[PDB]
């Protein structure tokens, strides 16, 4: 099977550089024609730049919101593609895509933020009020992204986890949970909301008013 | 740079139904290539060359089409198609990418399930009052909710989110947030909101008291 593992992704300053690599198997790289992708909620999927194989003289091009800033590169003895991102400004901000033999692999996908905004922990907040809806409120973070799970994920039906808003430089999040009404307080039920970024890991237990 | 316009942005079907979707290049170009791609995941190749099928492509598929017109048909739906389409052209540099087509899957009306939450007591101490509504598992899509505070209605301060289509029962939620300070917070006595939806000529209401 491919594999294609990016790296590299994270939070920048505006003005900043990040660099990517992908390392890439189960293909025959120095073949491969590689390309990268990225992703956001405005402009869709854009295709960032391609660098061609060795016998075509690794050749490459730029999309032109890119040119001058970011530079693309491969290692062929290490199976690996490289893009630097430098100069980087907020709508470079997106989900990068290491793509392998033109479009055919793609790799997962790592996200890089660019923005003054520093990271921040959540705040979680207990939304209490036959079946009940419970919540958890899970404000004031960044970057991207948060885990939501109920009860470490064996609460899996029910569950609503709404796309984060950005308001004031910080995200704000919510998530439900539905239970039957006799279960709840008798039985506990608990958010565990993970932000990596921050290195934060947290049980909220949702409790009666 | 080649201009892909996809059509529809977006659409819903029942399984068995058959769906075209178009892309239409703002100027000439040799081929087009599809990708799928599903929340949460990255995009797939699904057609190359115009009209083959990537390796694991149900024969339900079919690309078509020449010059700036191109075509996405799926013979009979599966409820494992929807998804999101996307066209592109590597005719020259750079390659480009069409908007999208958002293919959902249809499914019986449903009226939403609204839950109001007060501030929680911790909250609360941070000098923070956020009062959220949940607008749960209705369809279609379609809703607006209403903020109120002592029977007023409040705009400002109201944060808004939606879900995409649920994958078990196909319907839609939001969350409604309105965030206040402490003091404006204690400062009134009931909140309510409203969500108005297709499902019913009245608002469904739910409030709390302090």
């Amino acid at each position: 099977e491919v594999k294609l593992e990016e790296s590299g992704g994270g939070l920048v300053q505006p003005g900043g550089s990040m660099k990517l690599s992908c390392a890439a198997s189960g293909f025959t790289f120095s073949d491969a024609w590689m390309d990268w992708v990225r992703q956001s909620p405005e402009k869709g999927l854009e295709w960032v730049a391609e660098i061609r194989s060795k016998v075509n003289n690794h050749a490459i091009h730029y999309a032109e919101s890119v040119k001058g800033r970011f530079t693309v590169s491969r290692d062929d003895s290490k199976s690996s593609v490289y893009l630097q991102m430098n100069s980087l400004r907020a709508e470079d901000t997106g989900i990068y895509y290491c793509s392998g033999w033109s479009f055919l692999y793609w790799g997962q996908g790592t996200l890089v933020t660019v923005s003054a905004a520093k990271t921040t922990p959540p705040s979680v907040y207990p939304l209490a009020p036959s079946m009940v809806t419970l919540g958890c409120l899970v404000k004031g973070y960044f970057p991207e992204p948060v885990t939501v799970t109920w009860n470490s994920g064996s609460l899996s039906s029910g569950v609503h986890t709404f796309p984060a808003v950005l308001q004031s430089d910080l995200y704000t999040l919510s998530s439900s949970v539905t239970v039957p009404s006799s279960t709840w307080p008798s039985e506990t039920v608990t958010c565990n909301v993970a932000h990596p970024a921050s290195s934060t890991k947290v049980d909220k237990k949702i409790v009666p008013r | 740079q080649v201009v892909l316009t996809q059509s529809p942005g977006i659409m819903s079907a029942s399984p068995g139904e058959k769906v075209t979707i178009t892309c239409s290049a703002s100027s000439s170009v040799s081929y087009m290539y599809w990708f799928q791609q599903k929340p949460g995941t990255s995009p797939k190749l699904w057609i190359y060359s115009t009209s083959n099928l990537a390796s694991g492509v149900p024969a339900r598929f079919r690309g078509s089409g020449s010059g700036t017109s191109y075509s996405l048909t799926i013979s009979r739906m599966e409820a494992e198609d929807a998804a999101t389409y996307y066209c592109q052209q590597r005719s020259g540099y750079p390659r480009t990418f069409g908007g999208g087509t958002k293919l959902e899957i249809k499914r019986a009306d449903a009226a939403p399930t609204v839950s109001i939450f007060p501030p929680s007591s911790e909250q609360l101490t941070s000098g923070g009052a956020s009062v959220v509504c949940f607008l749960n598992n209705f369809y279609p899509k379609d809703i607006n909710v209403k903020w109120k505070i002592d029977g007023s209605e409040r705009q400002n301060g109201v944060l808004n989110s939606w879900t995409d289509q649920d994958s078990k029962d196909s319907t839609y939620s939001m969350s409604s947030t309105l965030t206040l300070t402490k003091d404006e917070y204690e400062r009134h006595n009931s909140y309510t909101c409203e969500a108005t939806h297709k499902t019913s000529t009245s608002p469904i209401v739910k409030s709390f008291n302090r």
